[PDB]
RNA sequence: GGGAUAAGUGCUGAAAGCAUCUAAGCAUGAAGCCCCCCUCAAGAUGAGAUUUCCCAACUUCGGUUAUAAGAUCCCUCAAAG
RNA sequence: UUGGCACCUCGAUGUCGGCUCAUCGCAUCCUGGGGCUGUAGUCGGUCCCAAGGGUUGGGCUGUUCGCCCAUUAAAGCGGUACGCGAGCUGGGUUCAGAACGUCGUGAGACAGUUCGGUCCCUAUCCGUCGUGGGCGUAGGAAAUUUGAGAGGAGCUGUCCUU
RNA sequence: UAUGUUAAGUGGAAAAGGAUGUGGCGUUGCCCAGACAACUAGGAUGUUGGCUUAGAAGCAGCCAUCAUUUAAAGAGUGCGU
């Protein structure tokens, strides 16, 4: 999980979520998933 | 679930089954009574209250605790006893299993039981902070003028004040302590005393309330 | 929400009993009951419900699809059943029952036991396939979580409570 | 109670004639230890020869001191004077022999071969 | 050993007929939070509760003696100082 | 932290280390929970949640620091007048003596060394640790009490088994 | 009182940057011939042809990237070495 001010896309898969007030991205990769920003 | 009022007469020792030696106290419980039964909706919580020992009957002119005054005569009798020294409860004991005028007697307590005796401390009296907190004191030479004195009470501009809690001399003693998971290795019916393995708190002659552990 | 307007329910063989807020769905396999939105209305025709948005508000959308889905679900599972299947990889890694419990043998040195509850059923297939079954989707789903998070899959031989067809990402350590 | 800065006899024959000690193992804050403990130590005097020699850093273990032990039926085991054995590591020891007494309750830190290459247990 | 949680893990689930830990709801989850365990605690001026003991007789009207029940003075003491 | 400013204090706010006693933050050293990994488990690295507790003994210097020798699960970083001298020391530094090197023609000088060099105070108030008396709790009393609150604990190793 | 805005206790301390948070005003390319979803409908051909590179035929790199079996098709939009 990388928490960074800058949560973004990494891949094409990558989906960018609000969950709870934090803007993360889930991906099928796990190493991009990622949560503050 | 059991609980019996009684006094410290010392310690000795007894040698278990392996031949190990076993410390032991000896607790004196003699004519425990049950002298009421609280109850929830008469009182707000159930419990018993036992009295221990046995005061003499009230004289007109006493001029000690020894004789009973009338208003303790008046519990007593309404319990058909005697007046008593001690008078503690018990929460949790059952309630339902007691009965206003029985004996408490030592054989409640089986070989092998698991016990808190809670106790009062012998009184050290006006102490100083290396004996009543464990401080370590200063050097006792290198000129020194620092021995047994406790140190910093605080610190400067901040906190132009001294916090609650700075451990400092005074008092030692006379606090109510409840050692826990003790055991009793013999209950002797006839001299009417309960042996619990360790030790307990207070002078000789004292009191110690035995229950069941909590735990 | 066209999930909510546009897909229309149908009731089949089924009493749903839309009693103001509280709905009570019955049939086969038995009996749902739950409390929807309070602003939404619901129009039952023959064989079929159907659910009403108040206004064109996000609130009201969002909330209007989402329980026109809690009720096919209940009227599709209290008719049709829901179920999960999990599988058990592993040498050693079995599964068994125990008076409508399920004991595991996942590898941990002690036996786990899920125990089973109300409309809830478990059943193992050749000692590896495990069955939750049941009417509410809810506790299929609950369950069967909790029996794959014994051991979840690991990603090296894949040994775990799997999903049956969860991929399972595998990754080559080696030695 | 042996701490660091105690000098104590060696009762074997590895070299070393007498030995102090710097900590005491077992626990942070460890301060103390008697008969079945171990200690790291340097020699301050070795026979001539010998497979340790003067100035070496050692673990051991106390086989007698003289504040003793309780035993668990109220006998006590005392001595007149501290000792130790040094060990290779496995809880063997590093000379041939064992000189003097040594207590039974090394019988338990399985320090067998020290039992057993002893005059006395006791 | 309970109860509520943190990062986290989910379940059902739409906005956004797909997805999706989230918005409704409902789960799980730490030496952390609350209780649990030890001690002090009704000056807790909100001053709480239970049992018992004491209960008259002058007033000229109590702004009343002295006495109960209970203590203390004083004295022998220590398990307390 | 090294500074810049000169705003309170020169009818005096004792300045450095050490000792005694701590207390608080968390950007966490260990312990607990997790996402991960170029993580097969032990291994390590990274990030997140976490401050409840714990967070050694020595050799060398006046030293803080740092290095070294043994351990530990860890040997955390900071605030507190670089916490705390009306609680202690006084080794360093900063009076008068002396001496060496250097500068000065000289008296003398150097934040260059070196040996020596008086640490006062009977606690009024607030504060804090104990311990009494008075009064109030719609009568006067003896005993047993619930608990609104408050405080204390809160650490963790190795071995065996599977 | 009227009409609107926020959902963070914002109001009631920062910034570069990050974001399907939400409201307004335009501009716009597409759409009942039916754009946009997963619409679970086909997905490959001589053919890696040429340099074919560790052999490697959507990956170690020049791509020469030909028409369609076809309602819809690319010497493969693409996850891969
Ligand atoms: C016994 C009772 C008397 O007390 C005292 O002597 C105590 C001991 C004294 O403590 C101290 O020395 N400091 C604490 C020790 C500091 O070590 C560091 C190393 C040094 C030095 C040094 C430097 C220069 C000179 C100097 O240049 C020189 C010369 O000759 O020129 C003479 N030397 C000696 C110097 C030595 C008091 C308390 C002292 O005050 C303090 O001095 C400082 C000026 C300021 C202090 N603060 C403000 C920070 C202050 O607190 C006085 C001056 O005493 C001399 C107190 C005055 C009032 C007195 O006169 C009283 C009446 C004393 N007289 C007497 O008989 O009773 C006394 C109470
Ligand atoms: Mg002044």
């Amino acid at each position: 999980m990388k928490v960074r001010p800058s949560v973004k896309p990494i891949c094409e898969k990558c989906k960018v979520i609000k969950r709870k007030g934090k803007v993360m991205v889930i991906c099928e990769n796990p190493k991009h998933k990622q949560r503050q920003g | 679930t059991k609980g019996i009022l009684g006094r410290k007469i010392g310690m000795t020792q007894v040698f278990g089954e392996n031949g190990e030696l076993i410390p032991v106290t000896v607790v004196e419980a003699k004519e425990n009574v049950v002298l009421q039964k609280k109850t929830v909706e008469v009182d707000g919580y159930n419990a018993i209250q036992v009295g221990f020992e046995d005061k003499k009957a009230y004289k007109k002119d006493a001029k000690s605790n020894k004789y009973a005054n009338k208003p303790a005569e008046g519990h007593a009798k309404k319990a058909d006893a005697a007046p008593k020294r001690f008078i503690r409860e018990f929460r949790n004991v059952d309630v339902d299993a007691y009965e206003v005028g029985q004996e408490v007697s030592v054989d409640t307590f089986v070989a092998g039981d698991v016990i808190d005796v809670t106790g009062v401390s012998k009184g050290k009296g006006f102490q100083g902070a290396i004996k009543r907190h464990g401080q370590s004191r200063g050097p006792m030479s290198h000129g020194s003028h620092f021995h047994r004195a406790p140190g910093s009470v605080g610190m400067a501009s901040d906190a132009s004040r001294v916090f609650k809690g700075q451990k400092m001399p005074g008092r030692m003693g006379g606090n109510t302590v409840t050692v826990q998971n003790l055991e009793v290795v013999q209950v002797d019916t006839e001299n009417k005393v309960i042996l619990v393995k360790g030790n307990v708190p207070g002078p000789k002659k004292g009191l110690v309330e035995i229950r069941t552990s909590i735990k | 929400s066209r999930v909510g307007k546009k897909i229309i329910d149908i009731p089949s063989d089924v009493t749903v009993t839309f009693d103001g807020n509280h709905v009570t769905v019955k049939g086969p396999k038995g009996e749902l009951s739950r409390t929807l939105n309070e602003r939404m209305t619901f129009k039952q025709e023959e064989n079929t419900i159907e659910v009403v948005r108040p206004s064109d508000s996000k609130e009201d959308r969002t909330n209007h699809g989402t329980t026109r889905a809690l009720l096919n679900n209940m009227v599709q599972g209290v008719s049709q059943g829901y179920v999960k299947v999990l599988e058990l990889v592993g040498v050693g890694y079995r599964a068994q029952m125990q008076g409508k419990d399920l004991i595991l043998n996942v590898g941990y040195s002690h036996p786990v036991e899920i125990k089973a509850e109300e409309n809830i059923t478990f059943s193992v297939e050749k000692n590896t396939v495990v069955k939750v079954e049941g009417i509410s989707k809810e506790q299929v789903g609950a369950l069967a979580s909790n029996i794959r998070s014994v051991r979840p899959p690991e990603p090296y031989k894949g040994k775990g409570i799997r999903y049956q067809g969860e991929y399972v990402r595998r990754k080559e350590g080696k030695t | 109670m042996i701490q660091q800065e105690t000098r104590l006899k060696v009762a074997d024959n590895s070299g070393a004639r007498e030995v102090l000690t710097i900590k005491v193992l077992g626990g942070s804050g460890r301060k103390t230890a008697n008969i079945g403990d171990v200690i790291v130590c340097t020699v301050k005097n070795a026979t001539p020869g010998g497979v340790v020699k003067k100035g070496d850093v050692v673990k051991a273990v106390i086989v007698r001191t003289k504040s003793g032990v309780r035993r668990n039926d109220g006998s006590y085991i005392k001595f007149d004077e501290n000792a130790c054995v040094i060990i290779r590591d496995d809880k063997g020891p590093r000379g041939t022999r064992i000189f003097g007494p040594v207590a039974r309750e090394l019988r338990e830190g399985n320090f067998m071969k020290i039992v057993s290459l002893a005059p006395e247990v006791l």
